[PDB]
């Protein structure tokens, strides 16, 4: 059968797995005329009923939208004669890797820096309509060279900018457990771009925490954790909070004190990064900051300025003795 | 046939399904009740 | 060409892929108009918006610019084209909800095979197989922008009575039924060739604004009134070779 728009994958030549998936689901590998290193990443469908999935589809179509600096870029779509892959230019590392490896080193400088370009690739794909809705140091990729990329949009989707008429209905069981926000918790299901910003906050602590700070095993463990931690959900700090179904059939310890800035003071330190990690934490979606306040806020633009990731880079040994001796 | 605001998001767009079902009636009317039967009636296009 | 690879030549619109295949161009733009038809009954049948007909339409025109009507019927096609139109506009319905309406349009007369049968099985998998070649012979491009936008914006711009704007969208939804001007022009210029119809027949002709452009240059910069002239004759004369035209 004919097919001049979807090459084989032979262009390509398999060089490893990246990571620990399925048998084969994504990959590192080259191309054999220019050697440009890509990753392929092959649409999984082993259920299969409603046929090519709509998830699969929503990714395509959102990522040949989306074309930015700090947006993973998806180069072709190919197919082996059945799968069909998703070939993106390859990126070194992922951010949840460099964080675990404690043998890495962050300065202040390097982490304004890594947060800047998350914060500007997020003002790009809510500037698109488009709700990542699954951040978390594992889908951030960073490139040999130093540049952030967002990446796994697996579960991304439109929205729509109407502050005028009917509400919207979106599917509410979404984003990462340890990374979700209380209104997504609480039931809501008309969200936007806020939720996207909470989870940017919680990847901001885990670059001085080095590891996610509510790790909940339930979803009401989770609200618990929040709870403990920014304070209790009232409708005091957030108005209209009664409404919610949930808000009363879930238990809900209402005793809290907000100890963002206090829990993380250890590690933190400077006055600034506190501050923001401080507004992006915030319990009402309709009062935690935004990209585009984050990345006005001082911490940008006080000393010291934002550096780029050369250094930290570079703690990022070849092995063992080098990273012993 | 029926003009709908572009404006709108795919999801919050309307269905096409006609209000009132399509008749076998021949008429300058029953032949723009809707946009098949305006294709099949007036211009006589069927797939079948 | 990225931009220009879904568009073509009169030459190339001959030189298709089912002509290949000894089939004749007024046959290819028979089938077309029919798949058309086929895809606006199941899809209203479904009561999938009017905007994912469109786009279904659209995959159709192009499908059949890289394959030939001799090797996929039109009709079989024309399922999976909606099936996956559905999820891609947002308003997706069921594999089976559609093996159903497809079949009720295709076989009024005898009843839906077993949900367990060989047949209704292997079926579901057909129309799932078409949806792999229908989205790797669009290449994976799924984004359509219609000629529905550029008519309601322009009639709103020029306040365009209510019968002109609903006739000039009701023409924009006949382009894509009747011609291949998707597989031709620009969807803003096929808006413009829709309003300057509806006008002709309305006897409207829309203001120059003041000491300047005409009503296209607000749709369009690169249409002309000589291009209006010539599409529009264009479409009437597909108009006057529709079957009937030859309570
Ligand atoms: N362009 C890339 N270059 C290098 N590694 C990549 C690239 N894209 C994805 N990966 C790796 O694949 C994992 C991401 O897979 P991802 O794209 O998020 O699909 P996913 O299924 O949603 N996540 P996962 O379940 O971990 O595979 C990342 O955490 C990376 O380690
Ligand atoms: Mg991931
Ligand atoms: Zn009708
Ligand atoms: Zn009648």
């Amino acid at each position: 059968v004919e097919c001049p728009f979807c090459d084989e994958v032979s262009k390509y030549e398999k060089l490893a797995k990246i990571g620990q998936g399925t048998f084969g689901e994504v990959f590192k590998a080259r191309h054999r005329k220019t050697g440009q290193k890509v990753a392929l990443k092959k649409v999984l469908m082993e259920n299969e009923k409603e046929g090519f999935p709509i998830t699969a589809l929503r990714e395509i179509k959102i990522l040949q939208l989306l074309k930015h600096e700090n947006v993973v870029n998806l180069i072709e779509i190919c197919r082996t004669k059945g799968s069909i892959y998703l070939v993106f230019d390859f990126c070194e590392h992922d951010l949840a890797g460099l964080l675990s490896n404690v043998l890495v080193k962050f300065t202040l400088s390097e982490i304004k820096r890594v947060m800047q370009m998350l914060l500007n690739g997020l003002y790009y794909i809510h500037r698109n309509k488009i709700l990542h809705r699954d951040m978390k140091a594992a889908n951030v990729l960073i490139t040999r060279d130093g540049v952030l990329k967002l990446a796994d949009f697996g579960l991304a989707r439109a929205f729509s900018l109407a502050k005028n008429s009917q509400p919207n209905r979106y599917t509410n069981r979404v984003v990462t457990l340890w990374y979700r926000p209380p209104e997504l918790l609480l039931g809501e299901r008309d969200y936007g771009p806020p939720i996207d910003l909470w989870g940017a906050g919680c990847i901001m602590a885990e670059m001085w925490t080095r590891s996610p700070i509510m790790q909940g095993n339930t979803e009401q463990h989770q609200l618990a954790l929040i709870s403990q931690l920014c304070g209790s959900i009232t409708p005091e700090v957030w108005p209209n909070v009664d409404n919610y179904e949930l808000y009363e059939k879930l238990e809900l310890v209402k005793g809290q004190k907000r100890k963002v800035k206090d829990r993380l003071k250890a590690y933190v330190r400077d006055p600034y990064a506190l501050d923001l990690i401080d507004k992006l934490l915030v319990l009402d979606p309709a009062q935690r900051i935004d990209s585009d306040d984050a990345l006005n806020h001082d911490f940008f633009w006080s000393d010291p300025m934002p550096s780029d990731l050369k250094g930290m880079l570079s703690t990022h040994l070849t092995s063992m003795f080098e990273y012993l001796a | 046939m029926e003009p709908v605001d572009p404006r709108l998001e795919p999801w919050k767009h309307p269905g096409s399904q006609p209000k009132t079902a399509c008749t076998n009636c021949y008429c300058k009317k029953c032949c723009f009740h809707c946009q098949v039967c305006f294709i099949t009636k007036a211009l006589g296009i069927s797939y079948g | 060409n990225n931009n220009k690879r879904w568009y073509f030549t009169r030459e190339q619109l001959e030189n298709s892929p089912s002509r290949r295949f000894g089939v004749d161009p007024d046959k290819e733009l028979s089938y077309r108009q029919q798949a058309a038809n086929l895809l606006q009954d199941m899809g209203q049948r479904l009561n999938v918006s009017q905007l994912t007909i469109n786009t279904a339409i659209v995959y159709m025109h192009r499908f059949y610019m890289i394959q030939s009507f001799t090797q996929f019927p039109g009709n079989s096609v024309a399922p999976a084209a909606l099936f996956l139109a559905a999820k891609v506009e947002e308003q997706p319905k069921k594999l089976e909800h559609v093996i159903k309406v497809a079949h009720t349009c295709l076989h009024p007369q005898e009843s839906l095979p077993d949900t367990r049968s060989e047949a209704y099985l292997q079926q579901v998998q057909d129309l799932v197989i078409l949806e792999s070649i229908i989205l790797q012979t669009l290449g994976f491009e799924l984004t359509i922008d219609h000629p529905h936008t550029h008519v309601v914006k322009c009639t709103q711009l020029v306040r365009a009575s209510k019968d002109l704007a609903q006739t000039s969208y009701f023409m924009a939804t006949n382009s894509l039924h009747l011609t291949t001007f998707s597989l031709q022009y620009t969807p803003p210029v096929v808006a413009c060739v829709c309003i300057h119809l509806a006008c002709k027949w309305s006897n409207w002709e829309i203001p120059v604004s003041t000491d300047g452009k005409h009503w296209w240059e607000y749709v369009d910069a690169t249409v002309t009134l000589e291009l209006l002239d010539e599409l529009t004759h264009e479409f009437l004369q597909i108009l006057e070779k529709t079957p009937n035209r030859l309570c």
